[PDB]
């Protein structure tokens, strides 16, 4: 629940700032963290801590 | 997902599966999927020449 | 020199994602007060003309 | 001994198939094309719209209703604007910056 | 180390001469992506 609760927090997250226009240093930061928690989500310290 | 994702288990684990399809060194695959370098998707070449 | 090991440090790896954030983001100077309500004119013209040509 | 629910109830009783009640089926249709089925009781009042397997909301495909309005954003980056401006200031804004881009390109 | 033909035979050959190389050597893989700056390079060993 811990790793599918990273995922949406992430997610719609996402879209807020897809939404709202941001610029892409904060877009693809954003991108890059839902990435890595879906990593989390499937195999948990295969890549980084 | 608002964006896309990779699959953890044909990227990471050795032999990089996504690498020996597209290609890639798995150093310059993951610069990629992490947001860290960009990659030519397409060029043209009519236009160019 | 200490410019190419400035260089050969600047395009790295930096495989992890504070990091990553914190070198990307220290990267553009700080502004003045004069600079902020430069760029706060510039907002508010650029707002009400996307207004007015809609 | 550690002894947990899952807070739900298990009742006791024998699943039939022949004295059940009557079903009406309506068909939804969402904003890509897609039709859902829902099995709603026949004694029932058959909503407009329904929440369908894709997570988007689909409208019922029979022409009858009227219903969906407006329900506008009062905060958008203009009304936040305009609520500390005047009409009068922002086009004394709007005029210096075309003279200055003015005297900038053309002189 | 006037003793030892091993410390002679890798001080000639270690291709690098001065404190402040030897530093940004040391700093270039200590700390890998951290531009070198000079007092950084210089209190990077002790503060270690």
């Amino acid at each position: 629940n811990d790793l599918y609760r990273r995922v949406i927090n992430r997610n719609n997250r996402l879209k807020r700032l897809i939404d709202l226009g941001a610029p892409e240093i904060i877009v693809n930061n954003e991108k890059r963290m839902l990435q890595e928690s879906v990593d989390a989500l499937f195999d948990n310290g295969r890549r980084g801590r | 997902l608002a964006a896309p994702v990779t699959h953890i288990w044909y990227f990471k684990g050795v032999p990089s599966r996504l690498g020996y399809l597209l290609d890639l060194a798995p150093k310059d695959l993951e610069k990629i999927i992490y947001f860290a370098a960009y990659v030519i998707t397409s060029v043209d070449e009519e236009m160019r020449h | 020199a200490l410019r190419q090991a400035r260089k050969d440090a600047e395009l790295t790896a930096s495989a992890d994602s504070v990091r990553a954030y914190l070198k990307q983001i220290g990267k553009v100077a700080l502004l003045n007060a004069e600079e902020e309500v430069e760029l706060a004119k510039r907002i508010e013209a650029g707002l009400y003309a996307t207004q007015l040509m809609t | 001994v550690l002894r947990g629910s899952r807070l739900g109830a298990v009742s006791y009783e024998t699943d039939r198939n022949h004295d059940l009640a009557p079903r009406q089926i309506a068909r939804y249709r969402t904003d890509n094309g897609e039709e859902f089925e829902v099995p709603f009781a026949d004694d029932a009042e058959i909503p407009g719209t329904w929440l369908c397997r894709n997570g988007m909301e689909g409208t019922l495909i029979e022409g009858d209703l009227p219903e969906p309005k407006k329900v506008k954003p009062p905060r958008t980056h203009w009304d936040m604007l305009l609520e500390r401006r005047s009409i009068e200031e922002l086009e004394e804004l709007l005029k210096e910056r075309l003279e200055l881009i003015r005297s900038r390109r053309r002189g | 180390f006037g003793f030892s033909e091993i410390m002679r035979s890798t001080l000639e050959k270690d291709n690098t001469v001065g404190t402040d190389e030897a530093l940004l050597d040391i700093y270039r893989k200590l700390r890998p992506g951290e531009p070198p700056t000079k007092e950084s390079a210089q209190t990077l060993l002790e503060n270690l």
